[PDB]
């Protein structure tokens, strides 16, 4: 169902830290950072190349003042232990040569540039897997009709970007 | 609730608690058969705990009644947090008394600057974690619509209104959702959302109950 | 028993918050911010116009792992509650038309750019007052031979800048 | 110490507490009459309290001996936090027992990976403040010189060295200054500086004692 739950079937703790790992039928590990472009520190959100690494623990937030993430709620996603050079730990989708890319910023980001994510259950069960949506403002109403995918770059980093296809799949493990 | 105080047992008789194993959302008793909480607080096994104070101990004046129905506003939009209101019909009628009493619905919307009482068993200190055993209270004035929209760029609809303090330190928080916001003995708001808790220029945003009076009187008379 | 001490004569808590008041209030009130030039928000460090205001509470920190700021240590100075648009709450000295000025940034600045301050006790027989030195790296040493001062601009704002005259006189009041 | 553990009464016999009406820095005993701490911890009239654990309560093993001469390093630079080493001579020779013992001077400059024990009564929270009554302990390894320079651009000199965890969460903090870094029975470093505490890619910087073995002995002989 459209309810958001972690690997063990538990709802997600609003503000709670999690590992964004792949399910067994995938390559790589958890979500990490990388230093691409002129970035002074790792500011690129990527999927770890190491099948063994849990990645970085991720802070998941919803504006709703509930203890859990409500269904269909947008969420802010950020590294609980961000690098020093990032103004805040929130992920943001920015324009770039590789298409819309998920990055950290050296500048404070208006809430509208971080409140841009939404999880989505993946129909079949056995594993509680979810895809990630990138949402945009049509002024009043917010729409989430675009997924986040993986785009391996020249240096091998599996960048998280808004891709036409090759959708990113996640299983959330409590940290 | 952050920057608040301990209300006092059964001092907020209309304050209910939604349980699904533990407490997850507040709620307001509007009559012995219905409760009003938030739309994002919808679950299908809600047990309503009435006449509560210490939600972790049985102090003896509680009432546990399941929900037979849970009706989310037909126009609720999770993506925009708009129309965040829900109606819950108790399986059996709640015994009304001094420890468990319903709260009145509004006839007219509230005016900015009006002082209200926001309560709940939410996080008491946001910039860390600490959740109260006993119920907490907070006196918060409605804030001007302009400063509300200015606080949350492109997010405020007419079904929303801010309240609290633009300096921070006193606001509601995670856990208070669905709870009550009473002004002059009237239920004006429902704890809904906000960016963080008690942050500067980040006041609590509440569902503007007054816009749903006809929908509520219409729902209670059909189910 | 070291040089840096507040109004009550106590050692300054490392990382603690203090009001930076002036010795002679005809100079202005405590320190705060203002939007000057093309700045998108209050990024200019000024002395408040209000002769009675305490200004903003200011964090004073030394990298030294001591409880109180050691005598002669460099310091970073920041607002305990900076304006949303700033990346970090720390002050920095950027180059300007009318000379090196104390400002906030929308970009997270590396440590070298904020570890540029140092207090100098003023010889007043009774009342603890300090001037403020600006320091910049040179030959593998950091030199502090330039004072901070106030430059009244057209729009009135009492700007803190690196001037050779009108040096700042400071009295620290624990917040 | 952040992310550490309670050492155990007198389990760190060489740990001393520099007192000024209250605890302000750590120190290390290298012989019945000499304590080595940091330069920035220099004060007038320092009182050295030996055999401590709970610095706020008297338990019976203490030994308070006032400083008779406090010699800070001749090339010490506060602007660069360089040569942050101080030598304190006591006016009365400490009585050596099992709870009050000297740590020997280093005979080598420990390489990266070497395991050490950092201790002190400093703050135990990276964010926030919380000062302990008892001495805290932290087992940490010396980090590569290159990891050190990358974390602190243009700040690391040959007289310093990083120890701890680049990922954060475990480190020394305010109130640990002048404190000891003992790696395998020898005094390798003194708690000096760092940026914040237990932060990511911001390890603790320690005075590299091995570079002062000569100074310490020119001093102790001529005093
Ligand atoms: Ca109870
Ligand atoms: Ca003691």
């Amino acid at each position: 169902d459209d309810d958001l739950v972690d690997a063990e079937g538990n709802l997600v703790e609003n503000g709670g830290t999690y590992y964004l790992l792949p399910h067994i039928w995938a390559h790589g590990g958890g979500i990490e950072t990388a230093k691409t472009g002129n970035e002074p520190c790792p500011l690129t959100v990527v999927r770890s190349p190491n099948e063994v690494s849990k990645g970085e623990p991720i802070r998941i937030s919803s504006q709703f003042r509930s203890l859990f993430i409500p269904r269909g709620s947008l969420v802010a996603l950020g590294f609980a232990n961000p690098p020093s050079c990032a103004a805040s730990p929130w992920w943001t989708v920015v324009d770039s040569p590789q298409g819309p890319a998920v990055k950290l910023s050296q500048q404070k980001l208006p809430e509208k540039d971080i409140l841009v994510f939404k999880f989505e259950k993946v129909s079949h069960s056995n594993i509680h897997v979810y895809k990630l949506l990138y949402c945009q403002h049509d002024e009043e109403d917010v729409k989430c009709d675009q997924y986040i995918g993986i785009h391996r770059d020249r240096n091998g980093n599996r960048r998280l970007v808004v891709t036409e296809e090759n959708p990113l799949e996640l299983v959330l493990l409590k940290a | 609730i952050v920057g608040g105080y301990t209300c006092g047992a059964n001092t907020v008789p209309y304050q209910v608690s939604l349980n699904s194993g533990y407490h997850f959302c507040g709620g307001s008793l509007i009559n012995s058969q219905w409760v009003v909480s938030a739309a994002h607080c919808y679950k299908s096994g809600i047990q309503v705990r009435l006449g509560e104070d210490n939600i972790n101990v049985v102090e003896g004046n509680e009432q546990f009644i399941s929900a037979s129905k849970s009706i989310v506003h037909p126009s609720y939009n999770s993506n925009t947090l708009n129309n965040d209101i829900m109606l819950i019909k108790l399986k059996s009628a709640a015994s009304l008394n001094s420890r468990v009493a319903s709260i009145s619905l509004p006839t007219s919307c509230a005016s900015a600057g009006t002082q209200c009482l926001i309560s709940g068993w939410g996080n008491t200190k946001s910039s860390g974690t600490s959740y109260p055993d006993v119920l907490k209270c907070l006196k918060a004035p409605i804030l001007s619509d302009s400063s509300c929209k200015s606080a949350y760029p492109g997010q405020i609809t007419s079904n929303m209104f801010c309240a609290g303090y633009l300096e921070g330190g006193k606001d509601s928080c995670q856990g208070d959702s669905g709870g009550p916001v009473v002004c002059s003995g009237k239920l004006q708001g429902i704890v809904s959302w906000g960016s963080g808790c008690a942050q500067k220029n980040k006041p609590g945003v509440y569902t503007k109950v007054c816009n749903y009076v006809s929908w509520i009187k219409q729902t209670i008379a059909s189910n």
